[PDB]
């Protein structure tokens, strides 16, 4: 649970997240899905300390699902990201903070726009065209800075994402066991089962 | 435990003109919040039309200057009174500094003079010996206050020509000695206002083909 | 800091940034991070500039003395090894150095990475410094052996730019060098500020940055 | 910082320098270190600057409320007792080092207070990084039965010693005189011996020098009618 | 590397029109214990120099012997040892300054702060400081330890800059020094009432005054001070 | 600091120096370490000035309230209040206090309360950093039922030596005399006691 | 590690003739990594402008906090808050976290709507007020800014001249700071008009 | 420079060594040969601290090559391993020890036997049928314990080695960039160029 | 440890307790801390017993060799040899030594050499952990040119108090008298000195 990438293209947001989980010197799992659906058109990927990541993610999920039922309405990606940020900003000055970094990929149905938010465990929120956490950006941002356009198709975004993963696979010392890729658009959330 | 190092404050500044060079520095010597001397010269004439200032830990600075002056003396003896070129002095100092790589002279050193083509020259050193030639360099306590100002007023950084709106840079016109001295004085006056270790007095040494000249200016004593 | 160097059809390219910092304070905007050992040898610089300057200038002495004794230019392999052997004497004492030794000899163009650990690696491409990861991305995706001198120079130049932009401790200017069998050729100092805007326009890259 | 307090015939005077520092950098060249607790009870503070204000305001607030409750003019011993008990409670974590002086129906008073809560009485006191320079002057020139003019002179001379000799102190001298049966007179910038000399050059730029990408009007007004 | 054991506090000095003055108390403290009350910390070298030393006393006694040996060695094969080739203040200082810096460079310092005061052959006043780090500086007034914080401010009111030196007489300079020593006695917890004072004048030579005492002290106001705030009795 | 309390025929006398230090700097050279908690119950303070002042103030409050309800308290009672504060808060205090007082029934009494919060009733007590140097002198020269003049001389001579050797002690010698006659403050200056 | 220098950034404010100016860089980073070039550090509540440097999460948090407080102030007072009053509110709000502070360096700038007097102020992290007549600086390049401002500044500058002065103070200070830059914004404030300009600078 | 395996089969010794070299967070090389030929029928692979590994290996190589020339004779694998062990045992009590673990694969031409020696940086020597250093054994030894026979062919040894590498590639968190495999037999030393 | 050396009319007397501790355990209760380095030059030792014994042995060797070449050494000379060892090896020593001796020319002399290696010639000297408690008593009761009996009483009374208060000191009081008449050893037991 270290590698999470995000890229916002023309009409969708794409989140790529590693599949590895390591305990001690042994890789326990190579098919772990480091993501939670907060609402039909909002997906959150996460990375950080063991345990805290899932617990936080599920806690956020429960709160957004509670809001959805109460108001019979889906919160905008912006509203969700602000809620999440506050929870982390609240958490950093707690007795034991939740050591969790997240990417929130959502499609705003009102504005008809994809939106990617990057939030670290301190509660540092930024809206970006593409983002990453930890050291993931060190390897990938030079490629994204070069190739990224805001009018890219979903297929072009996936191709640029493949190049980012290939560079990670070449220059990163750790084996992260490939990535699970998910797309968030007007029709909702779907997983790219071949990557 | 014994700490062999200390900080005597002080700030120095070297600027290279087209046919001259200046090396300036405040005359205040301090420890912690006390003043030791309001006038303790820091920039020296080392001979062969070279001026030098070792800023930082005064004891190591006095030792390095003392050694370099000695290196000049022996250069004359050994090589038939040949003049020591500024570039040769620079390389020599590198070796003086690196001889203590594992117990350095805690000083940031600058020398100024003229190159073998008669143009202005300034060389800047770190405590361990790395060096390089520059046009403008402030060293010491208030270096961070002064260098941005010099980037702006000497190399005309971030300054463009009116009407073009960032398309055409301000041309890099050469500065006169009088113009440089103004920038030096205003640099130190500004530093004195916002840095407690800077004050008392300013001594500037100007190097031309005619020789070395000194200029002194008062600074605020608070 | 950011430095790289790579072999290709017509020699080796060497590109470096120019920044030096003292914490958050930028102490130098223009620092020569390439060492002209001799007309056929170059050395990059990573870590302690003092240690890079001193030991590589001392290497030049040894390389010159070699030529005088043997009446033949020293190889890149041998030169790189003399340097690594100097490092191994002060093994553990606290030296800090990461340099690529670039040159052309009998075996063609040559490139060796040498670090304070005494490590000595041969390879077609290397990059060191706080911004090497950004540089590698551009390099890996655009590098070919079939590169022209013009394109290769641009690649090394563009790869430093990538690092200068993202890395806080990299920037200032780009220094280019091209190493041929007739020696090395300096291809100038390129301000990053000016280069960035230029590349952004011509290339279309850095869309996220407003200009 | 350099602050002092000096008793005299019919009252007391305090003084201070005007330099505030963050390490070796001067944040403010004309800081105000003389604080008012009540109309005729003033204090000077050294140490952590946010603490010297915060604590002087808090006690000043409670003093004012106490004065209203008791229908009496506040006493210096009241401010002293409230300050030290607050400071003691926080065991020095509130880095306030104060010299408290004033006049009240009881007479004229001069005290010092350290951050841990200890207090002292005296005819002359000094606090701060320049306290040793100031005290040297006070010990050389202080005497019993000083006049108002002699005390102001001694006080400002002691601050000057700190200004010139202490790197943590500088700029100007502030003074406040609290005499019995009179209004307290606060003399802001009583002395100004450190005016910056005129610069050699004007650094006013030509209009159009800075490169601009975008311009826009900022709507600071509220939502408009119609 | 060591730590000082038996210590000597402030040494103060200043220049005046025709020479220099230097003073230092006669105490050898053992931490907070005022152990030794008959310690001379001003050491004359010839008739033109006085070296005042603060800090570790065992190191002071070592330096005292180096200077005594220096005088002996200078006289060797030197017909002009009591004339043109006599020791100067500048010679004595530079020697000490060399020793101090060398010792710190071996990480085995002489734990001291020294002030060499004297008058040169040409009548010039000499006053320069050196300490355990090998740091040197010169000023119209010099003081070590506490003297730097309390004495200098007072002495600088008399001689604030170089141009004030000719205007300052020996009577005024001595008075300022003696006042400073009183202030240090009031305020330095490691000071003593007894002290020594030396004057090196270019006309009247070296005048060494021993067994001086701090006098004209103000204490009477203490009777009126009661409690720490609210106490009246 | 150098402090002591000595019982004699007519009552008790407290004695103290007047120096307060912050390292080697004398923050106050005219300190009053003789503190009043009741009319004829006083204390000598050593240790953290902040701590000893805060304690003495609380004690003065307790005895003032005691007096309003139950009349004049005993010196023993005062010592118990000091002890209760010093013992229960020993982890956060650095206070060495001597309590001295005069009753008509009990006459002059002295209690010492060292760091731990223990209590010890004694004919006389010494404390502070400078007390170490006069343990021998005081043991040799103390007598029970001395006269007022003899006791003043004993304290004066004792603190004179404590001041002489202890750098943390000095200034003037303050004394407070507690008898049936009332409360008398005394002061002795350096020129007087140094020549002893 | 040092919270006040993880994310980086700078703010500077200046007074002129019947005007004030406040400016900030646009960088947000994770130490050496540049993360955003659109992270504005200046906010406004009515006609009062607040620049905040330091730890980004606290910058965002405090903006939302002062938006909250100024919105209630206005509903109760039936008027917009003034710079002098707001300055005290910022001071109060920071000191209430004296032993768990926000790692920030706020800068207030504005013009009193009644007196028309220009106003600027700076604070330390626990709310110590620095009410300077001339200029205020904050951030990772505050030393650099002090040096520029102290020499470039002169009193009673006209709006369009002040712009050049503050812009050059910021730009050249940021170019000597590794953790500042990536863009810059300048606000020029007058009693009833405010102009916002984005500056062109090197992107390294 | 962490993974080195060795297996002694019927008529040869096979050494497998990783190709990765990492500096900081970047993989500098993925084709590094962590081995030196000490003599025509003796190969030594190595792993440990950066720099020390090659320096030690080359120092040993020089000494064995010097011996070979002086005596016009190839030392037995046993003799070479004992020399190497002594140098490491000498080194561990030096001012700055050489932090190097080695495997020595040799074919004894006198006895007509393959021989594998495992020596760690302390000078702990053991002759084994198969060996490894660091954590390599934790993953691979259970497979080797199960499948290994002393009468295995070179081809069977390579197949068992492939299974060991596959298990490493699955359960190890680090990406070691595959292995270079070399065979030591009666005809000398050769490299398996497709693995 | 409690040690002292006192000059008087006819010469000098060294005095010491006899307790050596390892923490709170008394390793030796009859130690002889009065050490002979020459016929009429003795020393009192405090600090590390290993260090002070090794020093005293080396000094005794130097003075024995000095005597063979240049005749009887002075007390000053002996103090110089002690100092030279203690000063040059101050980093690896913990020794507090008092040197006392008798010449016919110079008579009784006392030199003290504290931790640093400094030398101080005095009329009398005190040292050891127990010396702290008698600084006041000794300063008040010392006189120059006392008689032998007066000086013995002074030392006896002084060390009696040092022993009384210092736990590290105790046992018997040993003394050595150095005069023209020769060398006299004295000893005083607890029942004698405790009742003083
Ligand atoms: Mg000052
Ligand atoms: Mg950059
Ligand atoms: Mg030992
Ligand atoms: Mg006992």
């Amino acid at each position: 649970m270290d590698i999470i990438l995000g890229i916002r293209v023309q009409d969708s947001v794409i989140l790529a997240s590693s599949k590895a989980v390591t305990r001690g010197i042994s890789v326990l799992k190579d098919s772990d899905d480091k993501t939670r659906q907060l609402s039909p058109h909002t997906l959150m990927s996460f990375a950080g300390e063991a345990g805290d990541t899932v617990q936080f993610a599920e806690y956020i999920q429960a709160n957004i699902q509670l809001y959805s039922i109460r108001e019979d309405y889906e919160l905008s990606p912006q509203a969700v990201s602000s809620f999440v940020r506050q929870e982390l900003a609240k958490s950093i000055r707690s007795r034991r903070p939740y050591q969790v970094n997240v990417l929130i990929g959502g499609y705003d149905k009102k504005k008809n726009k994809p939106e990617l938010y990057q939030i670290d465990y301190l509660g540092t929120k930024v809206e970006l065209p593409y983002g990453a956490h930890g050291y993931s950006g060190f390897y990938t941002f030079s490629l994204l800075d070069h190739h990224y356009r805001p009018d890219m198709t979903t297929e072009e975004g996936l191709d640029l994402l493949k190049l980012c993963v290939q560079e990670l696979e070449k220059r990163m010392p750790m084996d992260f066991k490939g990535v699970i890729v998910k797309i968030v658009d007007k029709d909702g959330i779907r997983q790219v089962d071949d990557f | 435990q014994f700490n062999p190092y200390g900080d005597n404050g002080g700030t120095i500044l070297g600027i290279a003109g087209e046919d001259f060079a200046v090396l300036a520095g405040d005359t205040r010597n301090i420890t912690d919040y006390s003043i030791n001397s309001r006038y303790e010269p820091k920039v020296f004439d080392c001979g062969d039309n070279i001026v030098m200032s070792a800023n930082g830990f005064a004891a190591d600075g006095d030792a390095l200057v003392k050694r370099f002056k000695n290196s000049v003396k022996w250069y004359h003896f050994d090589h038939n009174d040949k003049k020591l070129s500024i570039n040769s002095a620079a390389r020599n100092i590198q070796h003086l500094l690196y001889s203590r790589r594992f117990f350095p002279y805690y000083v940031y050193n600058i020398i100024a003079g003229l190159d073998e083509d008669g143009k202005g020259a300034v060389y800047s050193f770190d405590p361990v010996g790395s060096y390089q030639r520059e046009q403008c360099r402030a060293g010491g306590a208030a270096a961070s206050l002064i260098m941005p100002f010099l980037d702006n007023q000497v190399n005309f950084k971030n300054q463009y020509e009116p009407g073009t709106n960032g398309k055409v840079k301000k041309p890099l016109k050469y500065l006169s000695v009088e113009e440089v001295i103004k920038l030096v004085r205003d640099s130190f006056t500004s530093a004195t206002e916002r840095h407690i270790q800077v004050g008392d007095g300013l001594e500037i040494l100007i190097v031309t083909k005619d020789g070395v000249r000194k200029e002194f200016y008062e600074l605020k004593r608070d | 800091t950011t430095t790289l160097a790579f072999k290709f059809q017509h020699g080796v390219i060497a590109a470096v940034d120019s920044r030096a910092s003292a914490g958050s304070y930028i102490s130098a905007l223009r620092m020569n991070k390439v060492i002209e050992i001799n007309p056929y040898l170059l050395g990059t610089m990573s870590g302690c500039a003092a240690d890079c300057q001193y030991w590589e200038r001392l290497l030049a002495k040894e390389c010159r003395l070699y030529y005088l004794r043997n009446g033949e230019r020293i190889s890149v392999s041998a030169a790189s090894k003399l340097l690594s052997n100097m490092m191994c004497q002060y093994r553990g004492m606290g030296l800090s150095m990461g340099s690529m030794i670039c040159g052309w000899d009998k075996k063609g163009p040559g490139l060796y990475y040498v670090d304070e650990h005494g490590t000595r690696l041969s390879g077609n491409m290397f990059s060191t410094g706080s911004g090497n990861t950004y540089a590698y991305g551009v390099l890996d995706s655009n590098y070919k052996w079939d590169l022209s001198v013009e394109d290769a120079l641009y690649l090394g130049k563009r790869s430093i730019l990538a690092a200068a932009h993202r890395d806080a401790y990299s920037g200032g200017s780009v220094n280019l060098y091209h190493v041929t069998e007739d020696g090395w050729i300096y291809h100038g100092n390129h301000d990053v500020g000016e280069l960035f805007w230029k590349v952004k326009e011509e290339e279309g890259s850095f869309n996220n940055v407003i200009g | 910082t350099t602050i002092v307090g000096v008793k005299f015939n019919n009252g007391v005077v305090i003084a201070a320098d005007t330099r505030s520092t963050q390490g070796p950098i001067v944040a403010d060249k004309n800081c105000a270190k003389l604080h008012r607790i009540s109309p005729k009870i003033w204090c000077a503070g050294a140490g952590t600057a946010a603490d010297t204000e915060a604590v002087t305001q808090l006690i000043g607030s409670n003093i004012e409320l106490h004065s209203l409750y008791t229908s009496r003019e506040p006493r210096v011993v009241s401010a002293l007792q409230m300050l030290k008990q607050h400071l003691f409670k926080y065991q020095g974590h509130i880095g306030a080092y104060l010299i408290v002086a004033g006049v009240d129906p009881t007479g004229s008073h001069l005290f010092s207070i350290h951050a841990h809560g200890s207090t002292d009485v005296g005819y002359y006191l000094s606090l701060g990084s320049g306290s040793l320079a100031a005290m040297a002057v006070l010990e050389s020139h202080w005497k019993q039965d000083l006049t108002k003019e002699e005390a102001i002179k001694l006080a400002s001379d002691a601050i000057q010693a700190g200004i010139w000799n202490d790197l943590g102190s500088g700029s100007n001298v502030d003074v406040c005189v609290m005499e019995i049966g009179k209004d307290a007179e606060y003399l802001r910038n009583y002395l100004t011996p450190n005016v910056r000399e005129e610069k050699q050059k004007s650094y006013k730029f030509p209009r159009g020098t800075t490169a601009v990408l975008k311009e826009s009007i900022v709507n600071i007004c509220d939502i408009q009618e119609e | 590397t060591q730590q000082p054991i038996v210590t000597g506090t402030s040494v103060i000095s200043m220049k005046y029109d025709n020479g220099v003055i230097i003073a230092a108390d006669n105490l050898g403290s053992y931490g907070s214990l005022l152990r030794f009350n008959g310690v001379e910390r001003l050491i004359p070298v010839g008739d033109n120099t006085v070296v005042g030393i603060s800090g570790d006393i065992s190191d002071m006694q070592h330096i005292e012997r180096l200077l005594k040996d220096l005088v002996t060695e200078n006289a060797y094969d030197n017909p002009l040892a009591d004339a043109e080739e006599a020791l100067e203040p500048s010679y004595i200082f530079e020697y000490l300054a060399t020793v101090m810096y060398q010792r710190r460079s071996k990480m085995n310092p002489l734990w001291n702060a020294i002030i060499v005061a004297g008058v040169q052959s040409n009548g010039d006043q000499f006053l320069r400081y050196v300490n355990l780090l090998g740091v040197t500086y010169s000023s119209p007034t010099l003081a070590t330890g506490f003297g730097a914080h309390m004495a200098n401010p007072l002495l600088r009111k008399v001689v604030d800059r170089e141009s004030d030196i000719p205007k300052t007489t020996v009577q005024v300079a001595e008075e300022a020094i003696v006042n400073a020593m009183r202030v240090l006695y009031y305020r330095d917890a490691r000071s003593s009432r007894n002290f020594s004072l030396a004057i090196i004048d270019k006309n009247t030579g070296l005048t060494f005054k021993k067994n001086l005492q701090v006098e004209n002290m103000k204490w009477d106001f203490a009777k009126d001070i009661k409690g720490y705030g609210t106490q009246k009795i | 600091t150098s402090i002591m309390a000595v019982t004699f025929k007519d009552g008790v006398i407290l004695g103290a120096d007047s120096r307060t230090t912050t390292g080697a700097y004398i923050a106050n050279r005219v300190t009053d370490k003789l503190t009043r908690v009741h009319d004829k119950i006083w204390c000598c303070r050593s240790g953290s000035a902040a701590d000893t002042q805060a304690i003495a103030d609380i004690v003065q409050y307790h005895l003032e309230l005691y007096t309003s309800q139950y009349g004049t308290p005993s010196t023993e009672t005062a010592a118990s209040v000091f002890k209760e504060l010093c013992y229960e808060n020993k982890d956060n205090l650095t206070a060495g206090i001597i309590v001295a007082g005069y009753d008509d029934k009990n006459k002059g009494e002295v209690y010492t309360i060292p760091l731990g919060g223990s209590v010890h009733k004694l004919p006389y007590a010494i404390a502070g950093s400078g007390s170490t140097f006069i343990y021998g002198y005081c043991d040799k020269n103390f007598r029970e039922n001395m006269s007022k003049e003899e006791t003043v001389d004993f304290i004066k001579h004792s603190l004179s030596q404590a001041i002489k050797w202890d750098g943390s002690s000095g200034g003037v010698i303050r004394m407070v005399v507690l008898t049936a006659a009332g409360v008398e403050r005394l002061i002795f200056y350096p020129d007087e006691y140094e020549q002893l | 590690s040092d919270p006040s220098s993880i994310n980086g950034g700078i703010v500077v404010a200046m007074t002129g003739k019947d005007c004030v100016a406040i400016a900030c860089d646009l960088r947000l980073g994770s130490q050496s990594l540049g993360v955003s070039n659109k992270f504005e550090k200046i906010f406004h509540y009515g006609h009062v402008f607040l620049g905040i440097t330091g730890l980004a999460t606290d910058v965002t948090t405090l903006n939302e906090m002062f938006r909250y407080k100024t919105n209630l102030y206005k509903l109760k007072e039936e008027r917009a808050i003034e710079p002098e009053t707001f300055t005290q509110l910022v001071s109060s709000s920071l000191y209430e976290r004296r032993f768990g502070p926000y790692f920030v360096g706020p800068v207030v700038a504005g013009i009193n709507s009644k007196s028309g007097k220009p106003f600027i102020a700076g604070f330390d992290l626990i709310g110590c007020i620095d009410e300077a007549k001339d200029f205020i600086v904050s951030g990772t390049a505050s030393d650099q800014l002090f040096g520029m401002c102290e020499s470039l500044y002169e009193p009673n500058l006209e709006p369009e001249d002040l712009f050049e002065t503050i812009s050059q103070a910021l730009l050249n200070a940021a170019d000597r700071d590794a953790l500042s830059g990536w863009g810059a914004v300048v606000y020029i404030i007058k009693k009833d008009e405010v102009v916002k300009r984005y500056l062109k600078m090197r992107q390294d």
